[PDB]
């Protein structure tokens, strides 16, 4: 909520005129206009294919093996051009030109005099247009460039050179799933997919205001926090302009303080009484606090400027291992306000190919990880940086945020150009996002010697956010002791195969290929479900990724049904039996097991995937499996050598009792019942349960203050009769076919 | 905080043989990590290197100065680096609340501070009333605003050294009044009796710092103090200001910063005299140690103080009351003078003015 005098937005119909691009590529406004090329409406924010979408240049990529036709784009320049109303400045004012996203090469013109030139499309760039500008009727131009060919300006190294990463993403500073990746198409894309704004800043305005929680108690209600406020002032206006706080809640006033600015930047400390602390799920309440800063006339009263956001009261902490695996990755904990917190959330993947798309996506998106009752998530460093709308959800509703930096797998440059250019990226997404108190730690991803992920990213955490961890390494049957022998405390826990709803199926596939089995052969896919697999280029070729969904359901389930109904069921029910294990793995083996991210809440495109929810929405069998084993207090049943282990487990901070009952679904006989009291933050073990005989599924019944909740286990070695699991989930009757 | 002083300044620490201990220029507060600032200061600290690095005096060249160091560029690396191609023959250090509770100077963080070298330590004294009369105007020379004792003016607040007019009372200038209060009880109402409280309480304490430290070694290696000059008219923690008004600290310090020096240090159910030899010849002499108040003599012999180490002599007796004991050594045909207060504060004002005139040493 920064208050600029004006802001006019600059979004809406827009005119684009796209054309091969050259051997030297067109960067002059009379190169532009002289090009032989294609001119249709715009419509900023937005993307290209979504402007050709429209007046019939291109068929629907989401469909079929139509995204492979976007491929000649990749080589094409694009002209974006509007003409704007200036709107009138006062002497000492500035008239700055916003821009939110520019993908990505570009040279940005104004009234025929280029203002800027750009090559980041992740981070947001600013212009000064005060001394170019006229009055009345102005000119906007924008002439992007190939991304693909800036690649052919580099020399890549050895290691640059053979990375799921396309060498293409190395030497540019883009989202390197953009390339294409295995969980989203090549769609390299371009345009203004972020919003255009014209601002008026006057003489005196705020630069920069940085809110900072120093301590916090969340017994007897305190805090104490600081303001970090770098301002622009005039010098003859030292002494006269005044900062006015305001901390403030549901209306009612917490703190105001009033102090000259007798400098640009200032620190002021402020010790708060009577604010709660912010808490993430299950751990307590997201407690935020609205948070202003103003600058005004002493005299007058006028106010110059004035920036508003919403803060919580939180200090993070990121505790190490010297005992497990000392420097191994995985061995540390989250500590939020002196409490150790266990992480149970999801990776973030890109909410779309056409990233122009991602803010109408991050609502429902959000909703997801909601109901999922995630208190954490990691954006992936192959989306592009979210924007504060997705981090002002997770401050609301208590969701942890592990962001890193947009990096590919493989390795960088270690020369000066490119550590220049990320650092310049860095300083940018810290500045802006480290006033959210979701935001708990950054990462680097990626020996030891990397500039980037220790020197460069690693330099700026030190001196914009060091109240922030930086960590600058991160990463056939589902009870293969790969899986149950994982020696990370912290686990970024490998998704499972799993066929889309039925209805999906049917809106992304033709009508002929709906069927996955072409010519009949169950075993083999036809070119289109080998597309959806994501098959970035394309080469035909049979089985691939495609495989594991066969093989899940042939472990499992013996043999795979030759029904497209019953197939889904299969690839569906083994998925959600895997991640409900790996799920209950970790919280069963507590304390020593600090937290699990599994991959992935959400697909960006219309694909198959490991995904436990497609693009449109359309929630997989996992997505309800897991919802029970993510309650705050949960009761679960894990493998033991001679026998099971029925464990409660509990993420929050307060104690609980209750009763189980747990049975056997099949014959409905009692194998245990009793009273417990899971005592908070901490996994507390049952009974044991004896072995049954046989095959089936125990259905766990217990009541906690009034309120009962449902899980179970399956038991016995595969593979199982398809019929009998299906009878066996009906019988329970806590998830639907 | 200061600039990078000329050539003849390290040329009159040549003649006389002072050495100098230089700080790059930078104040309490990190610095930058970008390329632009590094950039600016490997040219500041080559220039200011090859500029200063023959003259014999200067030994060592330093960088200076919630969640959770060693990490900073500058310090650790931009400097580093200068040092290593342009001068290795002086050493580095990387970085340098010495001052703690600037109460008691008997505190036992001073008392027992594990530093073997102090670069840190200062206490407050009002500067003379010959610098008072020409520093305020006429109306302000008097510090009790309103004559409210321990409520300062205007002028005087803003000569402890208010960077902004912000009108606020206190700060700074109540550690003159704090020591006083701690040390003779109450705060005296006349001026001139303030002057000597405040005087008197720099005196001591800075001396028995420097007792304290020449009297520990060879663990002990050093004791840097605080400023000795004001670069201002201001009233101010130093031993003598701007315009030349040496205060009572300085003569204080004078007398136990001499080559040999007998002093007194405290210690457990009584007293210690020791003598401390910075350097490299050995001395003989007598020391005569009698009590101020009475006449009485405590201790009287002859003492070898071996060359570049400290030598204690023999304990003296605790004595009973408060009061003074004057030290009194011939070394070589000459007469050197000291002094030591024993009891415990707080002190009647007018009767250390007493002890003072007995021992012959100071005047005021």
């Amino acid at each position: 909520s920064h208050m600029f005098v004006s802001e006019q937005s600059l979004n809406g119909r827009w005119t684009l005129k796209f054309f091969p691009q050259p051997a030297v590529p067109v960067m002059t406004i009379e190169g532009a206009e002289a090009a032989n090329g294609i001119v249709v409406d715009a419509v900023v924010p937005g993307n290209v294919e979504i402007d050709m979408e429209a007046a019939g240049l291109v068929e629907d990529p989401m469909v079929g093996n139509n995204i492979y036709k976007l491929r000649p784009y990749e080589g094409y320049q694009w002209y974006y051009s509007r003409t704007f109303a200036a709107p009138v400045v006062t002497e000492g004012q500035r008239l700055v030109l916003h821009f939110g996203g520019i993908d990505t090469f570009a040279e940005v013109y104004v009234n025929g005099i280029k203002v800027g030139s750009a090559d980041n499309m992740l981070i947001e760039h600013d212009y000064d247009i005060t001394s170019v500008v006229k009055e009345g009727e102005n000119r906007l131009d924008v002439i992007i460039r190939s991304s693909v060919m800036e690649a052919q300006n580099h020399f890549l190294g050895t290691l640059s050179i053979g990375n799921f990463s396309n060498e293409e993403s190395a030497p540019v500073r883009r989202a390197p799933s953009t390339y294409g990746w295995d969980i989203m198409p090549r769609l390299v894309s371009a345009g203004l997919w972020r919003d255009v704004t014209l601002r008026v800043e006057n003489p005196v305005t705020i630069v920069d205001a940085n809110w900072v929680t120093l301590s916090v108690n969340p017994k007897a209600r305190e805090a104490s926090e600081s303001l970090y406020l770098q301002t622009r002032l005039p010098f003859e206006m030292h002494d006269k302009v005044k900062a006015v706080i305001t901390i403030s809640r549901d209306g009612r006033q917490i703190l105001r303080k009033e102090a000259l600015m007798r400098k640009f930047a200032n620190l002021f400390t402020l010790n708060l009484s009577g604010v709660d602390a912010w808490w993430p799920r299950g751990y307590g309440e997201p407690a935020l606090y609205t948070a202003e800063v103003s600058l005004v006339d002493v005299t007058s009263g006028k106010i110059y400027d004035t920036k508003t956001s919403k803060i919580g009261f939180r200090t993070v902490k990121l505790e190490l291992d010297e005992v497990n695996l000392p420097g191994q990755p995985g061995q540390f904990q989250f500590i939020i306000n002196g409490e150790p917190v266990f992480a149970k959330g999801t990776n973030w993947v890109p909410l779309d190919a056409l990233h122009s798309r991602d803010a109408s996506h991050v609502e429902e998106a959000v909703q997801l990880m909601v109901e999922m009752n995630c208190n954490i998530v990691r954006c992936w460093g192959g989306n592009v940086y979210e924007d504060t709308h997705f981090f002002e959800l997770c401050d609301k509703y208590g969701i942890m945020v592990w962001q890193d930096f947009a990096m590919g797998c493989g390795n960088y440059s270690q020369r000066d150009n490119f550590a220049a250019a990320l650092e310049k990226e860095a300083i940018s997404v810290v500045v802006k996002l480290r006033n959210h108190p979701s935001l708990i730690l950054w990462s680097g991803n990626n020996p030891n010697n990397d500039r980037v992920s220790r020197q460069v990213l690693s330099r700026v955490i030190y001196e914009f956010d060091p109240t922030r961890p930086y960590l600058p390494s991160s990463p056939g049957y589902y009870k293969d002791p790969f899986y149950t022998e994982n020696p990370s405390q912290f686990v970024s826990q490998i998704g499972y195969h799993g066929c889309p709803n039925r209805e999906t199926l049917e809106r992304m596939f033709s009508p002929d290929s709906v069927n996955p089995w072409q010519n009949g052969v169950v075993g083999m896919w036809n070119d289109e479900w080998q597309t959806k697999a994501n098959r970035i280029y394309d080469d035909k070729f049979q089985g691939g990724r495609n495989d594991l969904m066969t093989n899940q359901v042939r472990i499992i389930f013996g043999e795979v049904p030759a029904d497209l109904d019953d197939f889904i069921f299969a690839s569906q029910s083994v998925q959600a039996e895997a991640m409900k294990f790996f799920v209950e793995l970790w919280r069963g083996r507590r304390p020593y097991r600090t937290g699990i991210i599994w991959w992935n809440i959400r697909d960006g495109w219309p694909l198959l995937s490991d995904a436990i929810s497609d693009y449109w929405g359309g929630k997989k069998q996992a997505f309800y499996y897991m919802q029970n084993v993510h309650h705050d207090v949960c009761c679960l049943i894990n493998p033991a050598a001679n026998g099971y282990m029925l464990k409660v487990d509990n993420n929050t901070l307060k104690d609980f009792e209750g009763v189980v009952e747990v049975k056997d679904v099949a014959s409905g006989k009692q194998v245990f019942k009793g009273k417990f009291v899971s005592k908070a933050n901490q996994m507390s073990e049952i009974a044991t349960l004896p072995m049954q005989k046989g095959q089936g599924m125990l259905v766990i019944s217990y009541r906690i203050e009034g309120n009962e909740y449902f899980n179970h286990y399956l038991y016995g070695e595969p593979p199982y009769k398809l019929d009998q699991y299906r009878k066996w989930v009906k019988k329970c009757g806590i998830y639907e076919l | 905080g200061n600039v990078y002083e000329d050539t003849h300044f390290f040329e009159l620490c040549d003649k006389y043989g002072i050495m100098v201990w230089q700080d790059f220029a930078m104040g309490c507060g990190n610095y930058s990590q970008r390329d632009n600032f590094a950039a600016a200061l490997e040219k500041e600290a080559i220039s200011v290197v090859v500029k200063l690095r023959n003259h014999p005096s200067l030994i060592l060249w330093s960088g200076n100065n919630f969640k959770a160091p060693n990490n900073d560029r500058v310090s650790r690396q931009v400097l580093s680096r200068v040092i290593y191609e342009f001068d290795p023959t002086r050493p580095y250090l990387p970085s340098s609340h010495l001052w703690g509770p600037r109460g008691y100077y008997k505190d036992p963080f001073y008392t027992e501070n594990p530093s073997q070298f102090v670069s840190q330590i200062g206490y407050h004294g009002c500067p003379n009333r010959e610098t008072l009369e020409r520093m305020f105007s006429p109306d302000s020379v008097n510090p009790w605003q309103n004559g409210v004792v321990g409520m300062w003016n205007d002028e005087w607040q803003t000569k402890a050294n208010r960077i902004y007019d912000d009108k606020f009372q206190g700060g700074r200038n109540d550690l003159m009044t704090n020591q006083v209060r701690i040390i003779f009880g109450e705060v005296p109402a006349d001026l001139d009796d303030f002057i000597f409280a405040s005087q008197s309480v720099q005196a001591e304490a800075m001396k028995f710092f420097v007792e304290l430290w020449r009297g520990r070694r060879p663990y002990r290696t050093g004791i840097i103090w605080w400023n000795i000059r004001d670069g201002w008219p201001l009233l101010s923690d130093a031993i003598s200001d701007y315009w030349g008004g040496k205060k009572q600290a300085f003569y204080y310090m004078q007398n136990v910063h001499h080559d040999v020096c007998c002093l007194i240090n405290p210690a457990a159910n009584g007293y210690m005299l020791k003598v401390d030899n910075n350097t490299l010849k050995d001395f003989e002499g007598v020391v005569e140690v009698k009590d101020v108040a009475s006449g009485k003599q405590v201790f009287k012999g002859k003492f070898v103080s071996k060359a570049n180490q400290m030598s204690e002599i023999a304990t003296l007796p605790m004595q009973k009351g408060q009061g003074m004991l004057v030290i009194s050594y011939r070394i070589e045909g000459n007469e050197y003078f000291n002094h030591y207060l024993y009891g415990e504060p707080p002190y009647k004002l007018d009767q250390y003015r007493k002890w003072v005139k007995k021992c012959g040493i100071y005047e005021l």
